This record gives structure tokens, C-alpha cells and sequence, in this order.
RNA sequence: UUUUUUUUUU
RNA sequence: GCCUCGAUAGCUCAGUUGGGAGAGCGUACGACUGAAGAUCGUAAGGUCACCAGUUCGAUCCUGGUUCGGGGCACCA
RNA sequence: GCCUCGAUAGCUCAGUUGGGAGAGCGUACGACUGAAGAUCGUAAGGUCACCAGUUCGAUCCUGGUUCGGGGCACCA
RNA sequence: CUCCUCGAAGACAGUGUCAAGCGGGGAGUUUGACUGGGGCGGUACAUCUAUCAAAUCGUAACGUAGGUGUCCUAAGGCGAGCUCAGAGAGGACGGAAACCUCUCGUAGAGCAAAAGGGCAAAAGCUUGCUUGAUCUUGACUUUCAGUACGAGUACAGACCGCGAAAGCGUGGCCUAUCGAUCCUUUUAAUCCUGAUUGUUUCAGGUAAGAGGUGUCAGAAAAGUUACCACAGGGAUAACUGGCUUGUGGCAGCCAAGCGUCCAUAGCGACGUUGCUUUUUGAUCCUUCGAUGUCGGCUCUUCCUAUCAUUGCGAAGCAGAAUUCGCCAAGCGUUGGAUUGUUCACCCACUAAUAGGGAACGUGAGCUGGGUUUAGACCGUCGUGAGACAGGUUAGUUUUACCCUACUG
RNA sequence: GACAUUGUGAAGAGUCAGACUCU
RNA sequence: ACUGAUUUCUGCCCAGUGCUCUGAAUGUUAAAUCGUAGUAAUUCGAGUAAGCGCGGGUAAACGGCGGGAGUAACUAUGACUC
RNA sequence: ACCAUCUAGUAGCUGGUUCCUUCCGAAGUUUCCCUCAGGAUAGCUGGAUCUCAGGCAGUUAUAUUCGGUAAAGCUAAUGAUU
RNA sequence: ACGUUUCCGACCCGUCUUGAAACACGGAUUGCGGAGUGCUUGUCUACUGCGAGUCAAAGGGUGUUAAAACCUUGCGGCGAA
């Protein structure tokens, strides 16, 4: 899958019109240790009793829905669009050619 | 499982020493003035079998 | 016993056990640096 | 002990026991699911017709 | 450094 | 007994829609040598186990007879 | 019966996504040697097991077929 | 004389707390489902196409042939132009096949992929420009409980793309290509809250996505038990019985051939019609608050598909002998070696050494050799506990005095 | 392994600006 | 712990799993400690022991200990070769 | 091991579940579930009744449509095939 | 009418089950005992009182046929957004 690095698309921000967006790939942030879930989980785990929450062990997916973060070049408003599952992804790769020798 | 014979030996029951007829402990004399600054003479009264 | 059982009389696991093994497990050749007949001087 | 055993044996009899109920007659009166622009114009038309 | 063999009788 | 497999020159093995029976060893002769052995060339080795059938045509395909070889064959 | 694995010169074995078919021995030629063997210099060699398909092109990728090999085949 | 009892070690060891490593020595728990018993095998578990399917829709099996977890900045959108597979006839090197030209060419091509539909100034090929694969809410279809996800349909509002325009466009020509709660994370507002007043961090919220549950409406999960246990099950296997008869056994029909000649004395191929339940299978109807599960011994009776004997007919019947067939179960159908053996094989006699049934007759009749618990050995397998229609050895055989039957 | 129990002296090295750190 | 009188012997394998032996080993490592930023919670970085990983030993430790072709003057077999 | 208690432990499984008449009267099917001897869900069923006093029907007629099964065809496409 | 005798009919009940007289299980006989309850919380239905209200709690006051009955609520529950 090849996706260009620039896209003219609708902007939900102040623009409310079609504008240019710089496209990048979204990446999950670092998990904080002061999130309520982490605090609760740490307190629950501390002490005697062993593991207190399930541990997932049956992964079956081999891909992920790639999320494109597109930032408007006029207000810096950022959109997130998921695309379909793909094994290989590249941003702004070389475009396909037609009628060329191999 | 159950405790193994090795483990059962520490309680010191049927595994205690059979010492009814022992003739005593083998020990030199306590260190004292005679042995530290000279010598003391003793007479071998007996040679015996210690079970 | 750790060696007991089986349809054949066999240990089933290496008989050399580490020094810090638990009380009910420390049987056999404890902390053995080597095994087998001594060929030479030791 | 196989236990899938699908069948449609006694189902028409059950369906017909209390009759097959046909749809009501007012179902064609509702203006639900009709074009929004048409509905808007209908509201405007109805809001203005002088009664007398 | 390497260096094996040579049918039978005459 | 049943599932089968195979039977080709004195011996051992190839071969085919089915349209020729080949190879080796062995045998006879010739070349070679003082003479042999070995080596070469030729001549050679067959009812294609037997019978019946199907085919325009069967060593091969179908059935049967003989010979053998490999496997299968209560029970709780 | 089920589950896999493999099939490549005369023999034993590699090989690539798919664009090369290799290695050793064997075979053939020349040389060294009185001659053979070792040695030196060369050459030719495979059913990529058989088919169908996939894409530009398949020994390779997919499916089926033939042969071989391995493992399971347990209660009562 | 000296307030060190005499030595050794000495602020290390030891002890207290926390941290990390090891830790079946020990604890707790788990060790999917479907399934012509279970296990092994497979996935028919979420899922699409053609068929089954009996002309609306719908319709099952571990029914049949296949497919799915992807791929694509174009293989999405749109405008324009063109026509494909193939055939025929021509053209230096050029050949069956390179490239050029003309005729014919209903799609016999192509359209990412399975199958089926669909498509010709296009949905295919070439090419220009593009990002409608964007933002927002409702309605509806499909599955359906008329729940949810997924997928899709027709609009409405916005901003856009292509086109001269009408128009078309919310991803792929259509039918599969996928995911709840909790938690984490990101994007959004010049947003709300932190309740003693405020500011800034920090944390928590409202809305939309992603991180994944393939057992796909979504637990966190390895074995063994022959030392075994409990609640049940004839919903479910192992022995008898029942249906079936593939397999086993037995008997016919036609005659191509064999039989020196001669199809039918005796046989009878290629084909084909049956019968039996003494084989083994298939099934799962009865029995799991139990029908004692092999064989032998003993003892009755029964059937013949007749080995012998009685009476006969036919021969490739000149007779010991032998073969075929008919009426015929009255009466016989043995002694032994090996094996638990049924079978098998051999020795010997014999008129003959026929085949079978009766809950594979017969264990409150025996025996207990085998199978079939617990002990033990070997081989293979397993890390191990342990497994093995593989071999081996030892292993409790209970009760009738009742009714009937039978004997007196 | 860290901290406490844990005190009294020397030598070296390193930090600082008489203290600290180690050995 | 295994083996199991006497006699005679006890072959090859340290790759796997164990056990064990050294450690210079910044390869990987917790708490504590130290440094940077911040007004603080806190953030970032450095250290960071044993273990593990690397190296050596050990089978009278657990255990394990192969295939296919050709070949001798009748055949057969194959000492021999690949 | 035995004794008492937690303890009337839990059981989707087995057994039982006690008067008479009258009226109505089933289901073994759909979807989801570590679901398949069980549940929830819809269906089938009973009871209470309430609002009314012509629009309905497991039946026909008229009109109009849908379908690709039986038959038919292969001297019509595809695939066999003398 | 639980006597006898005739003619016709007549398999043993309960249960699980597609299917029981079953070669399926429980049942030798008789007496007595023996199993859908209590409470909390919901919801619907029926009846009663009052009705934008209704019920009032703990408590207090009184009551000697005094655990009753009778009286008593700026405030509380539910309802009225
Ligand atoms: C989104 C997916 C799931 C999620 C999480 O494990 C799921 C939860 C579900 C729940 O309700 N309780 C739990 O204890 C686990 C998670 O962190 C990852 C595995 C990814």
C-alpha cells in the first residue's frame, strides 16, 4: 500500500473547507504511570494473590489498521483516518509506472 | 508427595545415636598452666573398646 | 522420592543436583563437579 | 449423541394457529423515511395555508 | 614432501 | 484359503497402445602371441511358462492351469 | 485407513522469488610413465517424476496424479 | 603491678527491613467444542460462490467442487479517445513464434483474487486532471429476536474532484475480505470537573479513532492414573439379541471354451439371478440402581447344504476304487503329539472320520489355561508421572431351603 | 545488593572546597 | 546416588538437558544511590550485585550410538571402492 | 487415619413431590451462549379483560405478474461422446 | 352393595422415554410421619381508603380487660420536572 505524503481534504478546524494536509503515520504514545487505570492496576497487583487480571495469549491478527494523522497546513488541526489492514505500508513511496521493461 | 528419608532424619527420633554403652568422648586435656609452661605426666591405666 | 516411579526403574532426570536445591529435592550427586570413574589422580 | 437436528416440520401449523396477521391500513399514512427536502417544503406549505 | 603394481611356461 | 506379484536364450535380467524379442554371462570361430591367459570381432543364443479369448494385429490386454515369491486370516 | 516428507547427469547429493541446472565420483580426450594406477590439462553429460494453472518467463509458486520413505493405528 | 576468665574472628559475619535471582521441595487451579462411542484425524467453529434445493424465498449431514484473514495513490473519482480473444492474407534479415499493413471478428478477451452474474463509442485498453477512500445526522436492506457488529442501499446538509455540459463520485463492477465491555493511547473545544478561594502543572470527563479477543456475540490455562473416586447415562462404545448382507458361505441361468473328436458325462469363462445368517462388517433399537464376558470338559435335542450306511438314476460306469445326482437326518461320524486356543497341522485306526444351531447351548454344572484390576520383568515410546489386540510371571470363581420344569 | 546494628586509627586513589567518597 | 556375590569385561559421544569451574567480562540486569530540567509533584540520564549470556570440564550424570550404490575368471556372496 | 464443627457444603444430574369436578390446551423449532443432558430469546399456550359493531379468510373468481424444476434440446452455445 | 354363577370386556402400578405389560428401574405387608416455605426486594393484577397529594418513622402523650386501642409531625419516604 502506497499513500502520498500530502492530501487536499476537508478540514474540520476553523477552515471548514478543503485544504492541504501533511500526512504521517500515527504511533501509540507512551503509557503513563499516573493514568487511573495504571494506578488501580499497580495497587491491585501489589501484595499477595498473584496475577489479578487476564493476560492475553491467543493473538491471531497479523496486521493492524494503519492510522494516518493528517495535519492541516493552515490551522494545524489534525485528523485521524484509518485505512484497511495491510501487511506492507509506505508513505510517499515511488509511484507506479506503466509500460516499462522489468 | 511425602517427606523423604533424608528429611525425616533431622527430627532426631529413631535416627538418634546409639550411645548406651559408649565409654565417653575422646578429648585431650583442657589447656592449662602445666601444658602451657611445661609438661604433665599421666599413666595409661587402660586400653578399651568403644562401641 | 524424586527417582521413584516409572514402568522401568530409571532416574529419568540428571542425578546431579545444584547446591541450593530444596530439602526434599537435594538427593543424588550434590553439587558434583564431575562424575564417572576417575581416570588419573584426584 | 448428535444434537444438531434442524427441521421446519411443525412451523407452518404454529404460524397459522393464530392466523397470519396482515399489515395494518394506516401504515401508508406515515410520512416516515421520505425525502427531507420534500418534508421541509411540506411543513412550510402546511404552516401557511389560511384556515378561512 | 610424495614415489603403489608388473599374468603362465620358455 | 484371500489380497496379490512375477514367469523372456544353458543362467541372469530389459522390452512393448499390442505393430522389433534386446543386453550380459555362457558356447563356437577368427584376430593377437613363441604358445597360452586376458582383450577384441563375428557367430550367437528364444515354444516370450501353458491354454482360451478380445483385436486388423498380442510377449504386453481379459479369463483359466502350473510354478513359485510377499503379505492378510476367532476370541474374550 | 489417517498424517506428513521426498523425487534433479550413470550413482550419491546441492540449487534459486521464478530469469543459473550445479558438486563429487563415473564416462571420453590429451599429457607424464616401458605400461597401469596416482598426477597434470580439457570435454560431454539430468525424467529437474508426470501433468494443468498463475502471473512477461515456473525444476522452483499452487493443485492433482505415479513411485518411494517415515509416524499413528488405543479401550474393552 | 594491672577491674581482658583464657583463646579465635571482629565492625566482617550474624540479626531486622526492602529489592532481584533460583525455587514441582510445597500450594491452588486449568488442561475448548463438534464428532454415526470416545481418542487420533479433520474444522464442516466467523465466513463467500456453484450444487444439493424438489421453477417465489427458505431448507440438513464429518453432503460435493472450491474460496476468505489479503491486494490496490490506483487496481478509487471523472473526461476523452479506442476495441478485445482469435482467424485469414501480405511485408529485408524474420523462422511456428519479434515488428509493420489490410480484411473478418457478439465478446469466444479483460476486468487483483475462488465461483457465479454483469459489461463493447464500456465496467475492458490508452491517456489528462484529481483525492467523494473527506466532514455530519438520521432512514432502510442483509443476518434477524426483525438485537448488535460487519457489509450495503437511497437520500439530506457542507466542502470538493472531473467534465463544455447534462451528469457522475461517500472507495474497489456485484456477491466474502472481519471485532464488544474494562484498560491504554491519539485527535478534538480558546470545553466541563477536582466541591476552603484562585493561577499553573497533573488527573478525571464529554465526542471520534487505534491497540483484540480466528473457540471470530469476545475465560487468563499442560499431562497422567492399571491405586483411583462421585453424580449420572442404554441420549453413548465393548458381549448376546434385532434390521442389513457389503464381506463370508451356498445354489442357479446363457453357453465362449476345456474335455483326443464332443458346449452341457464332468466342468464351465465373459456376464447375470438368487438363498443363508456357522464369518466379518454397518447400525445403535433393548440392557450401564450389572443378562457373569473365551475355550475345553460333561449332556441333551434339533437342522440339514449327505462323509458313511439303506433303495436308486447318470458317467469319459468292463472291477478295489472313483465322480455326478435323487428319496433320505433312522443311525454313526474316533485315539492322540504341539498350542489357552476356535482354527491349524501331523501321527494312527476306521464304514466314515460331513457341516452346523440351540443367549458365538451349557461358570448358583466344573475348570481358570487365556482374556480382564492391584505386585514384578523386558523391548519400543515419553523430560516425567506413565502408555503399548507387544512378550513374561503370580494373581479369592459366592448363595437354592422358593416357583416352575425334569427325575423318581 | 541496599539501609540500620556500626565503633576507633593509618596508607593510597578520586572528588571538591576542612570535609566526603571509595580501596 | 546408582549398581548389586565371585570370574571376565565395562567400547565411542560433552552436540541436547543437567551439574560444576573461572572470571577481565559496559552484552542484559532490581531496589537504593548520583547527575540534569522543573517552583514541586515529576521527567530524563548514569551507575547498577548475584543470576542469565558468553568460555572450560564432566557420561559407574540424564542419556544417545546412520543410510544408498558398485565390485572377485561358473553362479552366489562381497574382503574392496564411491 | 479418626472425632466434632464450618455444613441443611454445591450439583446444568437421579428419585419423589399428597383432594375432587369443570373449561381451555402445547413443544421438541429460530437466534446467542466453553453451548451440545443446561439456559436466555422468539414461537406455540392460559388467564384478565378492554375498545368497538364489516372488514377479514390455510377457499375460489377476475386482472396482472414472478420462477428455470418435470418434460424438451444437443441436426442451438459449453462439456462429453460412436 | 367387596357372596356365588353365567355372557362380553379385561397385561402392574409410579417413572424417564420417540416408544413400557416389558427380559428398564422402585414397590413383601400395614399403621403413623413425609416435600414450593419464610423473609427482603421488585413487577403486574384484584380489592379498600384518600387524592396533588398520600403514608407517615423513630419518638412523645395517654391507656390497667396497659405489648392492644386512641391522639400527635415547619421536618422524612414516594409523587408533583
Ligand atoms: C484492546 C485489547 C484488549 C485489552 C484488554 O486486555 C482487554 C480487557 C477486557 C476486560 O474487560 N478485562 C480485562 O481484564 C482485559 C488490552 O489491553 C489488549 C490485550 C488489547
Amino acid at each position: 500500500v502506497n499513500v502520498p505524503k500530502a492530501r487536499r481534504t476537508f478540514c474540520d478546524g476553523k477552515c471548514r473547507k478543503h485544504t492541504n494536509h501533511k500526512v504521517t503515520q500515527y504511533k501509540k504514545g507512551k503509557e503513563s504511570k499516573f493514568a487511573q487505570g495504571r494506578r488501580r492496576y499497580d495497587r491491585k497487583q501489589s501484595g499477595f494473590g498473584g496475577q489479578t487480571k487476564p493476560i492475553f495469549r491467543k493473538k491471531a491478527k497479523t496486521t493492524k489498521k494503519i492510522v494516518l494523522r493528517m495535519e492541516c497546513t493552515e490551522c494545524k488541526h489534525k485528523k485521524q483516518l484509518p485505512i484497511k489492514r495491510c501487511k506492507h505500508f509506505e508513505l510517499g513511496g515511488q509511484k507506479k509506472s506503466r509500460g516499462q521493461v522489468i | 508427595g511425602r517427606r523423604i528419608r533424608i528429611q525425616r532424619k533431622g527430627a532426631g527420633g529413631i535416627f538418634k545415636s546409639h550411645n548406651k554403652h559408649r565409654k565417653g568422648a575422646s578429648k585431650l586435656r583442657p589447656l592449662d598452666y602445666a601444658e602451657r609452661h611445661g609438661y604433665i605426666k599421666g599413666l595409661v591405666k587402660d586400653i578399651i573398646h568403644d562401641p | 522420592h524424586p527417582h521413584g516411579g516409572g514402568n522401568h526403574q530409571h532416574i529419568g532426570h540428571p542425578s546431579t543436583v545444584r547446591r541450593d536445591a530444596s530439602a526434599g529435592k537435594k538427593v543424588g550427586l550434590i553439587a558434583a563437579r564431575r562424575t564417572g570413574r576417575i581416570r588419573g589422580g584426584k | 449423541a448428535k444434537s444438531k437436528n434442524h427441521t421446519n416440520h411443525n412451523q407452518n401449523k404454529k404460524a397459522h394457529r393464530n392466523g397470519i396477521t396482515k399489515p395494518k391500513k394506516h401504515i401508508f399514512l406515515s410520512m416516515k423515511g421520505v425525502d427531507a427536502k420534500f418534508i421541509k417544503n411540506l411543513r412550510f406549505s402546511r404552516k401557511n395555508n389560511k384556515r378561512q
